[PDB]
């Protein structure tokens, strides 16, 4: 609309100003989160006062295959969208790479989660929609499939805008990912787990796992207790294992709409073919009516966060 | 009492984190390497058990093991172990892409059994057997480290040790993968890794080189459905060789051999050869 293309084009303002990334231009500021695999940092661009993020990937990998990953990761400057992270420019030095992003003062919604216990329905509404655009953006623009949907991958601010990043558009970077440690649960539908990608219909799964688990603020595998849900350590191989054999998870009886309840249904179907797609999803019920009420998402994400209201 | 005051150690430059601890070039009489554990606190239960296993870890000495030089809870708990110039078979392989002859590939993998056959001998299962965990002393002997300390890589919950996993997940057996058939570390646990390792010797390659997804790797090798493809084997291998990397690999444990057989393999095939 006009304030997205305002916004749109605000930031590109603000990235031409901006020239090749070198590793003394930049003065850390604080540290923004961590996870199995990099570290992120809130950093000042000295050249051009900008302040950005900065994820530190550090691979073990030969220098052949990381040129490419730097020369991958520059399709990048092509995702514009208000549902794609902001991209400033990927570099390697110091034996690691840097991918520099614009900065989401609200952060993950995996952080959020925890500072609000639970997320209200009426937002998680707002959320379904911007994730629904964003791997709609990706898959029509640029044939790219996000890959990772998960709280931490969905980035918040306090302009209220809610954007997608760290998908998969490196295909480089993807094979060096997969010599990592085991982690200690999983966002994969069960066709990925036994075969490979189905479009988009396998980010969608992911989607409605997390929507579950922020709905109810825990990891949804496996399904909560009968007396844990009326207060409204399992292995890595097992959740795989109950994923692929075990019927999907479900909302809570009567805490959550009808209307949203069958959305998530809709999206943890363990065939990925009877599952929802994004045309589907985008005219659900659920997102209708999500779409048509006037929530104040900013200003519940400030409250949440313990910052004062904004605008 | 195997400890070490804070004030000895002179803790150096970080040079990395692996699945349990983060290495730094420390001084202490020398170079060390000062590895800082994730468990920052430990138990009173868990310290106790620690302390038991360095004493474990104290009276080992072999060509092929690195020297472990004790530990130090001082600011926060720590490995000392001896330092080592060069890389790690992992950059060696995967990394710098080296160059060996094959006649130093196979001596590479007859003294990594020379030093596995030595903590066997000693009842260690190193749990952590892979190619980042194996290095090359000037490059020349083969040095074997991050062996044993079961009781730091699972973290605790008072009296209670269970092995969450961790690790790279391309070396793990599949019993292992699965944790379920009891205590899922054993000798032959080691013996697939040590499998795996050949896989890396014989094509120059990781396992699983068409698999990019590190659930579906777990979910497949752990349910039996996933098995390192062995076509990958370079042309110019001893036949002789490929079968014993086979061996190793075998999905049920109970039929992979021990390492007194296993070294007897690669030194009779080490012998007729040239
Ligand atoms: N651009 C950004 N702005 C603000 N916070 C960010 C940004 N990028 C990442 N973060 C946060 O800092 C952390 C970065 O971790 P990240 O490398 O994405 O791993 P992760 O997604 O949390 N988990 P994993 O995928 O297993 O490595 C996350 O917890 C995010 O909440
Ligand atoms: N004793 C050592 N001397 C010199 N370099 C070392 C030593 N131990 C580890 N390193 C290096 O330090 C970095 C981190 O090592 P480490 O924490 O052991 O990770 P890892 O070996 O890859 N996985 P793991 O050993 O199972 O935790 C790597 O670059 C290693 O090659
Ligand atoms: C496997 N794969 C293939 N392409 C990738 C990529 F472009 C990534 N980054 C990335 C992407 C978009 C934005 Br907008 C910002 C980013 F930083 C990441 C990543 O960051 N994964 O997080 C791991 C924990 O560090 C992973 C990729
Ligand atoms: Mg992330
Ligand atoms: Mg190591």
């Amino acid at each position: 609309d006009e304030q997205q293309r305002k916004r749109l084009e605000a930031f590109l303002t603000q990235k031409q100003k901006v020239g090749e990334l070198k590793d003394d231009d930049f003065e850390k500021i604080s540290e923004l989160g961590a996870g199995n695999g990099g570290v992120v940092f809130k950093v000042s661009h000295k050249p051009s006062g900008l302040v950005m993020a900065r994820k530190l990937i550090h691979l073990e990998i030969k220098p052949a295959i990381r040129n490419q990953i730097i020369r991958e990761l520059q399709v990048l400057h092509e995702c514009n969208s208000p549902y794609i992270v902001g991209f400033y420019g990927a570099f390697y030095s110091d034996g690691e790479i840097s991918i520099c992003m614009e900065h989401m003062d609200g952060g993950s919604l995996d952080q959020v989660l925890k500072k609000a216990g639970r997320i209200p329905e009426q937002i998680l509404g707002k959320v379904s929609i911007a994730v629904i655009k964003g791997l709609t953006y990706l898959r029509e623009k640029h044939k790219i499939m996000h890959r990772d949907v998960k709280p931490s991958n969905i980035l918040v601010n306090s302009r209220g805008e809610i954007k997608l990043c760290d998908f998969g558009v490196s295909g480089q970077l993807i094979d060096a990912m997969a010599n990592a440690f085991v982690g200690t649960r999983s966002y994969m539908s069960p066709e990925r787990l036994q075969g490979t990608h189905y479009s988009v219909q396998s980010d969608i799964w992911s989607m409605g796992l997390s929507l579950v688990e922020m709905a109810v603020g825990r990891y949804p595998i496996p399904p909560p207790d009968a007396k844990e849900l009326e207060l409204m350590p399992m292995a890595i191989f097992e959740l795989l294992d109950y994923i692929v054999n075990e019927p999907p998870p479900k909302l809570p009886s009567g805490v959550f709409s009808l209307e949203f309840q069958d959305f998530v249904n809709k999206c943890l179907i363990k065939n990925p073919a009877e599952r929802a797609d994004l045309k589907q999803l985008m005219v659900h019920a659920f997102i209708k009516r999500s779409d048509a009420e006037e929530v104040d998402f900013a200003g519940w994400l400030c409250s949440t966060i313990g910052l004062n209201q904004p605008s | 009492d195997w400890e070490i005051p804070d004030g000895q150690i002179t803790v150096g430059q970080r040079i990395g984190s692996g699945s349990f601890g983060t290495v730094y070039k420390g001084k202490w009489h020398g170079d060390v390497a000062v590895k800082m554990l994730n468990v920052t606190a430990p138990t009173p239960q868990q310290l106790q058990a620690f302390k038991n296993e360095v004493g474990v870890l104290r009276k080992t000495r072999h060509v092929n093991i690195l020297l472990f030089m004790g530990y130090s809870t001082k600011p926060q708990l720590a490995i000392v172990t001896q330092w080592c110039e060069g890389s790690s078979l992992y950059h060696h392989l995967h990394i710098i892409e080296t160059k060996f002859e094959m006649i130093k590939l196979i001596d590479i993998a007859r003294q990594t059994a020379q030093g596995m056959d030595y903590l066997h001998a000693k009842s260690i299962i190193h749990r952590d057997l892979k190619s980042n965990n194996i290095f090359l002393h000037e490059d020349l002997t083969v040095k074997i480290g991050d062996f044993g300390l079961a009781t730091v890589k699972s973290r605790w919950s008072g009296s209670h040790q269970f092995e969450q996993l961790s690790g790279s997940i391309l070396w793990m057996a599949p019993e292992v993968i699965r944790m379920q058939d009891k205590n899922p570390y054993s000798f032959q646990s080691d013996v697939y890794a040590f499998g795996i390792v050949l896989y890396e010797l014989m094509t120059g390659q990781l396992p699983y080189s068409n698999i990019n997804n590190r659930d579906q790797i777990i979910f497949m090798v752990g349910r039996g459905y996933l098995s390192p493809d062995l076509s990958k084997v370079r042309s110019n291998c001893p036949k002789a060789m490929k079968r014993l990397m086979a061996e190793c690999l075998k999905k049920k444990r109970d039929e992979r051999p021990l390492f007194p057989q296993i070294l007897a393999s690669i030194e009779l095939l080490a012998r007729s050869l040239p």
